[PDB]
This record gives C-alpha cells, structure tokens and sequence, in this order.
C-alpha cells in the first residue's frame, strides 16, 4: 500500500490508497502551554499535536506551522508528520511509498526541503510531490476543466485541460477562510464581541462554518437585514453565553467578490476565473466554461454557487454556458483524488527512489515533480 | 463587552 | 518517611507521609501569662503551646503567632514548631525531609525566613514549600477545577486546568472566619451577651461551631426569624450559664457573601469564584464549573454548598449545570493532599537540598518553589 | 464658540475651541457612600463625580463609568456631562456645537447612544464624532505617521499617510494603564504592602506616576536591582507612612512589552506598533517608520523612547532609520487636536444637524462620522 | 502587612 | 513570505 498525506494550512488528512475516506482527521496545529506546570501527576508534555490540543486549547498557544500554503516552521512541522504516521496512522513510513499535495506557485525551499526530511527523517521507500488543485479535479472524474480551490491559506485558480495543467494561467490568490476568520471578528466587535487571542480564534472558526451564508444579492440582502429579525441567530458560546448575528452573516461571505472590504486591490473571486480563462486559447475556453469546479472547505458556503454561476453570467458573453460542478462530498476531493492516483498501476514509474535522491540531493524534486 | 473581557 | 507539617492561621496539623489523618492536630496559640506566681515553682514555664495553653487559657493572654496567612513574630512561631518535633510527634527532624504549606500571593519575605531558619535550627536534609489550594485538590483525586481554600486566617481560589495553574487569576481575600468570630463579636451584644478578651473569644469559636449554619435565602429566614422562635437554638456557657441565639445563627454565615456588613469594600466569596474564572480563558470555563472544589474549616457551616451552588447558577448562563464537590474529609483534605505528595517517587527529585541551600541562600526557595 | 470635550477611560479633558490647553481638568469617576449619614446639617448629596469625589475618596465606593473606551454604565454617564458643562465650564450646550472623542473598533451601539442623549438631554445645534487616535496627529501638525494612543482603557495604533487612513491596518489592544494599576497592585504585595479597595487603586495610581520608569535593558537591571539598592526610592502615604520600593519601578512598565506577565497571549507595545505598519504595504512604510507618535498618559513613562526606538530597531531592517516623536506636551495632544478641529473653516460642513438628527435618528452617524 | 491591613 | 506578505 502507499500512504496520502495533503498536508493543508489549518486542516490535514491522511488516509490508505484505494480507500473513499481518510483514516485520520486532525486539523494541523502545535500548541505550547504558556503557563507554567504545577502538578506533577500526569505526564504534561513539552507539545501537543492534533486533536490533542484542541480538547486543552484553552491553555496552549496555538499556532499554525504553514501559512498560505507554506511552512514557515519546520521544526514544528516534523512534530505533526511523527503524529501522523506513528500516533493516527500507526504505520511505519519505512515500508511503503508515501505522496504529499502542495499548492502551486510556491517557494522552491518549500518543496525541497520536505524531499528532504521525507528521505532523511522517515526513510520512506518512495515519494511524490503533486499540485493540491489538479488533484481535485480527478475526483470529479474529468480531465478538462477548471478547479476553484478554496483552502484557508491559498485560492488559487487553475485550468486543466489535459493530464496535465496550464502553469502560465495559474493565478494564486492569498485571500481564503483565515482571513475570512480575521474579517468577521472585527465586524463581529461592532455587536460587542471581542475575540483577540487564538484560542478564541478556533471558536470563530466554528461560528463561520456553521451560521456564514452566501447571498445571491449583496445590496438587496442588506436592504432587507436594515428591517430587523428574521434573518438573525442565536449561537451558544462553549462558556454558555449565547450570542446573536444579524447582516454579518452574509457580509463575511460576500468579501470573497469585494476584496475592497479587507483592503487589498485585488479582484473578486468570481472575477479572477475571468482572467484565468482568458489566458487560455479560444478553442479551449468552451470547454472549461462548462467544466467549472469547486473545491475546498472554502467553498462549503450554502448557495456559494447560485451567486458563483450569476456573477461570471454577467462578464461571461451570453453564447458560451456556464455550469458550476459542486460535489457534495467536495472537502475532500484532493485527498480522494490522491487515492485514485496513487491506485493507478502507470503511477509505480512515477515514484521517486532513494537510490535517486541519493545521486542527486533534495534538487531531484524540481525537475521529476510537478 | 458582551462575549469576551468584562466591558 | 518524610515529615508534613502544615501551619494554618488558626490550626496547625503535622503528621507522617502516607497516612491518612494527621497525627497530632493542636491549635496554633502561643500565650503567656498575665500575673504572678504567688506559689512555688512546680513547673510554671515562660510560655506554653499547644493544647496546654488551651487547658488553661483563662490565664494566659492568647496571641497567634500567624494572622492572615503571615508570620507577624518569628519568634513564637519557632516554640510551636520546636514542640511539634518534640512534642507531638516525638520524632528528631534531622533525618526527614519537611514539607510545609503557604498561601499565594505571599511577601517574599515571609518564604524565605521559614527556608532559613528550619536550615539552622533543625538542620533538615531536605524541604519543599507548596500551596495550600493545589494540595487541597490532590485529596480529590482530580486534575481540573477550582479549589476554594478559605482557612481561619484568608480565603483563596486557585484554578486549574489539567495541572496547570493560571497566577494572573489568583484571587485573595482577606475574610476567613477569625474576621466572623470578630463580626460575632460585634453582634452578639445586641442580645446581653458581652464578651471581651482574645481568651473569652475561643468560646465564640465554639459556639460558631455547633449552631452557626448558612440558610438557604437570606430575606426569608429574617423575616420567619422575626416571627416566630423556632430557630432558637440553647447553649451552654463552660461556667454553667446558658445562652440563647436566634436570628444571628444564619447571620455570620451570610457575611461571607455580603462583607458590606463588616464594612469591607471586597465582594462576597461566590462572586469572587465568578471573578477568577471569568478572569479565566473562555474555552476552559465550561471544564471549571462542574468541577468546583471546596476546602478548609470555614466551609464546616450546614447548607454552605446548597446556598454556594444558587448565587452561582444566577450569575453565571443557565445553560450550565452548576455541581460543588464538598468531600465529608474536606476539612484536613490539604493535609492528606499533601500526604500523597510526599509519597510520590517524582516528587522526589524535587526536593531543596541542604548543598543547595548552602550555596544559594534563602533566595533559591523562589526559584525551586512556585 | 463650539466645545471639545474627550470623555476618557478614568481622565476627561473640557475646554474650548481656538484655546492651547483644556478648560477643565478632573477625573472621570462617580462615587456613592457605602455608609450612612448620620450629621443632618452637612448637605448630603446622593453620588458625588469628578474631583469632589477624590476629595472623599476614602467614604466613596468609587466607580468608573468608563471601561476599556466603552460606557458600560450610561446612567452615570449623563451625570459627568451634566456636571461638565453646568459647573466645570458653566455654559449652556444649547448654543455651541460640541466635538467628541472616541477609540476605534467599538461598537456601533456605543457611539449610537452618545448622539441619542446629547441631542434629547442637552439639545445641542451639532456634533462630531471623530478617532482619538486621529486628532492626535493634528497637535503634531503632520500629515503621514503611524501613532500610538495608549490611554487609560484602550491601547490602540492608527496608521495614516498623506490624509488617508487604513481601517484594515488599526490595531486595538485592551492593555493600558488600569490593567498596569492592577499589575503593580499585585507585585506590591511581595514586600508586604496590601492595597485591595477601590479607594486604594488611586493612590496606586499615584506611585507609578512618579517612581516607575522604563529600563533599556531589562534583562540587564533586576541582576543591579537584586545587586544592590541604589535604584530603591522612598514614598509617603497620605497616612504618613513612608514606603519602598526596589525592583518593582521597571518591572510594571515591562509589561507593555512582555504582556505574558499579565497571562495575556497579545503582542507587546512594540510588536504590535511593528505588526500593524507590517499590515500596511511597502511604498509607505519608509514614511511611517520615521513619523512615529506617542500619546497618552501611559506614554509619560522617563525613558520609554529609548525602549520603544530600541526595540523596533531589532524588529525593523537596519538600513531604515527609525525616528520616535515625542512632544513633552503629548498628554493632552487628543484634545490640542480637536481645539484645531473645531477651529479649521473648513470643518463646518461636517457638522451634523438636527434636522439630519430628526429625519434619520441615531443611525445617521456611522454613514457621517468615522 | 506593613501598610495597609494589620498583619 | 520573505519579500511580501507575513510568510
Ligand atoms: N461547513 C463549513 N462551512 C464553511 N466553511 C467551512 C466548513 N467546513 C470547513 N470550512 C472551512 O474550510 C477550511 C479547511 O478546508 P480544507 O481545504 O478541507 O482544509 P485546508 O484548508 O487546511 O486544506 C477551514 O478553515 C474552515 O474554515
Ligand atoms: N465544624 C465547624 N463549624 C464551623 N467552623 C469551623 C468548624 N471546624 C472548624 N471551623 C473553623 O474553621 C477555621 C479554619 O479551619 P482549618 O482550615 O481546619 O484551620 P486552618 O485555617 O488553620 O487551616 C478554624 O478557625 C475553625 O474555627
Ligand atoms: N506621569 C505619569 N506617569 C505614568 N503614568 C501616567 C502619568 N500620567 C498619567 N498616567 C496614566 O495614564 C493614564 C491615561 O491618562 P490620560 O491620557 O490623561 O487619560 P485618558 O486615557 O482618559 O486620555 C492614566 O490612567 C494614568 O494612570
Ligand atoms: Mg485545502
Ligand atoms: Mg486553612
Ligand atoms: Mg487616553
């Protein structure tokens, strides 16, 4: 068997190739208490890592090792992929071939140092390096289309038309679900909740998954919330205080397609699959029209399509249709894609050896992965 | 405040 | 087999590590007498301490050497624990190490005489200082909650969260019941009774401690109290004369959740819990109020817990289920706390070394104790 | 003849337009008795604000309307502006417009309430609400510059360049000077010295005023400190007892740097000042680096410059040359500020009427104020 | 205590 | 980033 791993900015999984779920779900943050220990009954260890934290999150220091797709710390990073493989997944790494996602356009020291803690640290037998977006679009079982990836630390926009994708029309964008979290807690002080520390921050996290809604019309929608009640909802804070929210739950939402609010100059999400596509060859463009895909827990948002589909309507010239793909299992389309490639037998040449990586150093990975 | 410190 | 000695600001229990009850539990007096001794000497020495003062204490001019959780003369202290060792438990303290108890937030200056001086004087070969509040929670076998402390002399509360203590949200104050029995002391002269000197007050101690209870809701009971003698209770004074107190059985208690009566510009003991654990993280409030723990002999009255529990669920959300843990034992419960601590093989490294006092000095108690 | 008034935390500033420093100068505080009167000659009044209240500190359970920046009390709150314009400036607000201050990021319903009462209570021909933060630039006379309003309850740094301001970029930190009362309070206790009620914070508040000062090297000074006793300083209560303190005068002002004494997660002073100018793009940071401004009583420490240029030094590329202002007069800048304001020609066009008052409400001053 | 309260 | 952004 080879082992997945897609290694995401707050959210990473880890599962078996073949399988339809992954075995190990954990979002991706190392915390140290700040307090100093008192008892000495219990273990207390230096570190926590997982689902361990966020059960004494209140007393750690949570932070989040890669930012934006990328990993700013490395001594941290290693304590979550010990985690993975010998506390989760209870596998040793030595025996089987094991492939990591990453988003496009990042650093190269990104990508050549993991080949390098993969073949000095783990000693696993094989590896692979492959786009997190690409991916996705093999679980929607097409090759040609468009992938709206939506993470927390990178959206990046990508057409793929063949096996492999278009680099020159890849275009990143910085704006995803943390700073979404960033927005709706400075709105949210305008009601008289003030949420500062990262503990807390997690608890926005919930608040966001569960009451943020996409409107279909921004100016109307807010015309509408100037009446009061029927649109506000009342949220139990785990200290017991229960809290209500009126427009903002739609305004957070909307920054996606107004990037004005957060100040940064660049254009809306429906707006940057514009430019993407016209990047592309005439001939081509139809196709990925109609092949639009989302992805990412970004996208999760109910009726994040409907406005999706109207507002590329109305750039988009009426002749071409546009159909946007949403699967509702699509949280996990990079890892479920992952699998059926890493079940595919043409894929046991695509493997990086250590034999290889031996006569040519961590720079291997560069020109064998893309 | 409300949710969150005393004010 | 190392040595427990805890000294209380009314009450002092010394025992031996890994039993259950302390072993010689004497009051913490030192007094001497205030005439002449017309008849020769069968044995009249300068002071006497401990249970002997107490026989007779109609002669001598009782002082506590400790007020308020503070040594205020090292000189009588040092007759109490020199008759401890020789006394009480009849053991030469040169061979067993010693542990003593002190409340937070103390002046440093108070820490580092007792360090010392049991250095000099008894020549122990190792010492440790905890605090009374996580030793109180060790007899509970927990590891999460908030210990209420409130001995003869202060009343602290110190959260916890998994062995871990938070210092900014340590709250002092400055009522425990020698400042009851000084409030008894102003109110009793309303019904005849009048009482004067510090020996006279022990039997206010007493009285406290047979008939004084906490009555569920204050405004009722006053008015029921002025209606009818139902609540009249009869007790007997040592000379023979017996007394009767009504309204006031309830009253002291009640003092402890409204000190405007004594003047004091501090808050009740149920809203100084709502104090520290909002003063405490947001995500660790929920873990805290069912795991309330309660300790020390001001606590003793009958109803205490069932009235400690209303206050609390009405300043705090009714979401939360509110439950005070308040052990039969609670009264020695930081005794045998510390009692299983001095059992403990980790504790063992722990320990303040004669070498290393040596080559220190008094300041490296603040370094080697929290 | 407009008034500018800068209600404040626990220090409210009233003068008039065109003037160089305030009219009015006493505390933001409202004060009951705790007791009862018992002389019925002396005219007793029912709550007592201002200086008055000082005066009678020590019968008064004072109280701050005020916390954080934010009017948790508006009872109270009509009651020091009643006493402003009726006995400190004896005027009638009737005929003058009058400009008020506030902190940003709060909320909405706290500068709804302010318009709603002035307008229905006092019945004012205008009003301006306007940043704190911003009107301290005014006072300096520039144009471009990141600067640091540390007040009493809200810590907050605004940065603007050439007139235009940055919304996303403002940081606000609920860490001032009462938070720093309360740290000094607690690290009193050390050597012995107890201030518990509210009538003993203020002279806490004097202590620091004069004694506590900012170390350069703060892990250079407590090994003088504890070395030797030069830094030792003597003070006299109002009591007549006279008091010492040692290492204490630079360990309270540390903590604007090192909040984790306080157990809070947020970044330091410093940091926070580098991480909101970090919030801002390239072009200006070159600018903002050299026009950095302090205000605030916080900012009075000696020697707080040399600590703030200091430390963002380290954070800040070496090739940039880092300029601290600091105007001696910096106290009293907010409202220096706003006596221009009401002063320019230019400002009356943004006064708000009545007339806009009566046909929108309350609602009317977030589209017409910032 | 030394100021403030008696201990 | 090292050039732009935080990472
Ligand atoms: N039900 C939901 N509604 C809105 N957002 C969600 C929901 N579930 C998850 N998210 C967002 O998705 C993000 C993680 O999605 P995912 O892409 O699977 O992980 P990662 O971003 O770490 O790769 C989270 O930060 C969260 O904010
Ligand atoms: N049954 C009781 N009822 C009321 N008060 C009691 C009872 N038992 C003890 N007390 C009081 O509680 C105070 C503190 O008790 P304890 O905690 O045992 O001593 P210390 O404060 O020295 O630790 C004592 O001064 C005592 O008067
Ligand atoms: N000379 C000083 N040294 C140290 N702190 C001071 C000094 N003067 C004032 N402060 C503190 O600064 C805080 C804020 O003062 P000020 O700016 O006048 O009030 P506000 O914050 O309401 O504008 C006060 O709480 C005070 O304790
Ligand atoms: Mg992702
Ligand atoms: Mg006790
Ligand atoms: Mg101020």
């Amino acid at each position: 068997a080879a082992l997945v791993v897609d290694n995401g900015s707050g959210m990473c999984k880890a599962g078996f190739a073949g399988d339809d779920a992954p075995r190990a779900v954990f979002p991706s943050i190392v915390g140290r208490p700040r307090h100093q220990g008192v008892m000495v009954g219990m273990g207390q260890k230096d570190s926590y890592v997982g689902d361990e934290a966020q059960s004494k999150r209140g007393i750690l220091t949570l932070k989040y090792p890669i930012e934006h797709g990328i990993v700013t710390n490395w001594d941290d990073m290693e304590k979550i992929w010990h985690h993975t493989f010998y506390n989760e997944l209870r596998v040793a790494p030595e025996e089987h071939p094991v492939l990591l996602t990453e988003a496009p356009l990042n650093p190269k020291a990104n990508r050549e140092k993991m080949t390098q803690i993969m073949f000095e640290t783990f000693n696993t037998p094989a590896m692979y390096v492959a786009i997190q977006a690409v991916l996705s679009l093999y679980a929607s079982g097409r090759t040609t289309g468009i992938v709206m990836d939506s993470g927390d630390g990178v959206t990046h926009t990508v057409p793929i038309y063949e096996g492999y994708a278009l680099p020159h029309a890849i275009l990143r964008l910085d704006l995803a679900g943390r700073d979404l979290t960033d927005y709706l807690m400075k709105i949210l002080t305008e009601r008289g909740y003030s949420f500062t520390t990262t503990a807390e921050r997690e608890i926005v996290r919930d608040i966001k998954e569960k009451l943020c809604y996409v409107a279909l019309d921004f100016e109307q929608e807010m015309a509408t919330a100037a009446s009061s009640s029927s649109l506000e909802k009342s949220y139990e804070l785990p200290d017991g205080q229960v809290i209500t929210i009126g427009n903002e739950r739609f305004r957070c939402p909307e920054a996606l397609f107004q990037p004005s609010f957060l100040g940064m100059e660049s254009a809306g999400i429906h707006e940057t699959t514009f430019n993407s596509i016209m990047k592309c060859d005439v001939d081509i463009r139809k196709d990925l029209y109609a092949n639009t895909v989302l992805s990412g827990g970004t996208t999760m948002y109910p009726g994040i399509a409907d406005r999706m589909q109207k507002e590329i309507t109305a750039l988009a010239p009426s002749t071409m249709k546009i159909k946007i793909i949403a699967p509702p299992e699509r949280k996990y389309s990079v890892w479920i894609g992952g699998s059926i490639l890493a079940s595919l037998s043409t894929f046991q040449q695509m493997w990086i050896s250590k034999q290889e990586y031996d006569e040519s150093g961590p720079s291997i990975v560069h020109r064998k992965c893309f | 405040w409300x949710a969150x410190c005393p004010a």
